[PDB]
């Protein structure tokens, strides 16, 4: 249920660390390297990930949604539970293990604290195959492609607005617009 | 009026073919790429008609443009991306006449296809790659000597073009014979041959007018007595050189002598510009034992007095 949430690092841990989102001081386990870049006082997002049990709730935080997607997608199998999930994330680094996680890398997983001999194995054998759309490469957006489009078409000529009063306009009709294709059509209607 | 665009229908020499006929067996034996051909040689030649007709050789249309007539940077650009079909041709007539760099945002199209854009306020930033189809380029120039930058590197093949000797032009001509009501005899038609100075645009122009003309429609017919008739007569000049030649040639040895002057005055004094003097008249004359220049300036050979 609760997915994302902000509020200041409060106080961090060895292997956990409290988010005051709220007036609340929630306390979450997170990967080793997240937790290490992370620093007490300042704001900061969390993708979270909820976890009832027979005693209590639990909550494991992770940096961006790829990390708490393999979190899940790991606890997805059968014996693996928070903490193996959890080293692994903690151990290699997200794509690496989407790839292994998908081709069945037994060996480079056990390759990892809480290394397991079998379990990198069942791990593997269960989800080869079951991962993973996007998710072999951490989603990162580059430059605005529109502005893009304009900047080229500035030093190609083109008087800067003239070229951006239209690349605007082109992004109207056509939301999707790659500056490449964004920049072509445009010498179209700037001819 | 147009022509069946080939290559056994193509009037002319056979040499740049020995080494271009060949790699137009290549967009066969690889791929549809055929090097960029850039061309040499004095106009007229034929340059345009050449490959606007190897393209249907080829299975491509052909997009043309004039060097010079490259303002925007990215005009070239433009029109490299979507204009063409996975073949069409880029002809640039003038082309050693380019922009600083619109020359150099010309390189990428020649590795393969592509025309990366440079980009950056301050610090510079990245750059920027397209996606421009694969294409054949004809850079024709029409003065090469020095003006056609290290450019000639990126260009795959270097050959050159020159005259297109009287009977060839003369030939080409007779097919020209077969137009819209008139016909005209062989040798005389040679007599045109010889005027048309081995350029096939000289090869028609005399004609083109002759057209709209009174006394040239009642006597349509053409035989080796109105070719060398209405030619010598109105048609306005004898062996090629005419009236603005023999101008000149008065001006160069009646004002001046057969001694030098230097395109600086003469062309001045044959009121003209300079430029155009040396670049559209002193040609055929030097080729044609009557125009000779020399580091003194301009001089007339004998050979252009006694023949008036
Ligand atoms: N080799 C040729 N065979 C038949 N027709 C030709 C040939 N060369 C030129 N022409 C004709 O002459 C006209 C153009 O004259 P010309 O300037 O000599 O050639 P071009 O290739 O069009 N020009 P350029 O690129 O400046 O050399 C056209 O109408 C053509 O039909």
């Amino acid at each position: 249920m609760i997915r994302y949430l902000r509020g200041l690092v409060l106080k961090k841990e060895a292997g956990g660390f409290v988010l005051l989102a709220g007036g609340v001081g929630f306390f979450l386990q997170a990967p080793t390297p997240f937790l290490q870049a992370l620093e007490e006082g300042k704001e900061v997002g969390v993708h979270t990930h909820l976890l009832l049990k027979e005693e209590g709730l639990s909550l494991y935080g992770f940096p961006d949604e790829e990390n708490l997607a393999l979190f899940e997608l790991l606890l997805s199998v059968s014996g693996v539970g928070p903490k193996v999930a959890l080293a692994l994330l903690s151990a290699l680094p997200p794509r690496l293990l989407a790839r292994a996680l998908l081709e069945g890398d037994a060996r480079l997983l056990t390759s990892a604290s809480g290394v397991g001999r079998r379990l990198a194995e069942r791990i593997a054998l269960e989800l080869k195959g079951k991962v993973p759309p996007h998710l072999l490469a951490g989603e990162k957006v580059e430059s605005e492609a529109a502005e893009e489009a304009v900047m080229a078409l500035a030093a190609l000529g083109f008087k800067e607005a003239q070229a951006r009063a239209v690349v605007l306009d082109l992004l109207a009709q056509n939301p999707k617009a790659r500056a490449q294709d964004l920049i072509k059509e445009a010498l179209k209607r700037l001819r | 009026a147009l022509r069946p665009k080939t290559l056994d229908e193509y009037i002319g020499q056979e040499r740049l073919k020995q080494k271009l006929r060949v790699y137009l067996e290549a967009a066969k034996a690889r791929k549809e790429p055929l090097e960029h051909l850039l061309l040499f040689g004095p106009p007229g030649l034929g340059k345009t008609t050449l490959a606007h007709v190897i393209a249907h050789e080829l299975g491509v249309n052909l997009r043309v443009t004039s060097g010079p007539a490259i303002e925007k940077p990215g005009d070239l650009a433009a029109i490299l991306a979507n204009s063409l079909e996975e073949g069409d041709i880029l002809f640039i007539d003038e082309i050693h006449r380019l922009s600083r760099q619109a020359e150099e945002h010309l390189y990428p199209a020649m590795e393969d296809f592509v025309m990366d854009i440079v980009i950056g306020q301050g610090p510079a930033a990245r750059t920027i790659r397209l996606e421009l189809p694969r294409f054949t380029l004809i850079g024709a120039t029409t003065r090469p000597g020095l003006i056609t930058a290290p450019l000639l590197s990126r260009f795959g093949i270097v050959e050159h073009l020159e005259y297109y000797t009287p009977e060839e032009l003369a030939q080409g001509v007779m097919r020209d014979a077969r137009l819209l009501g008139v016909r005209i005899t062989e040798e005389a038609a040679l007599e045109i041959g010889r005027r048309s100075r081995g350029t096939m645009r000289v090869a028609k122009r005399l004609f083109r007018r002759v057209r709209d003309f009174a006394q040239v429609a009642g006597e349509e017919v053409i035989t080796r007595e109105r070719a060398l008739e209405a030619l010598a007569a109105l048609g306005l000049d004898e062996l090629g050189l005419e009236k603005r030649d023999r101008e000149i040639l008065e001006v160069l040895i009646l004002r001046f002598g057969g001694g030098p002057v230097g395109l600086a005055t003469l062309a001045t004094a044959l009121s003209e510009d300079p430029g155009t003097l040396e670049e559209v008249h002193e040609p055929y004359l030097i080729r044609q034992g009557l125009l000779k220049r020399t580091p003194r300036g301009r001089v007339a050979t004998e050979l252009a007095r006694r023949h008036l």
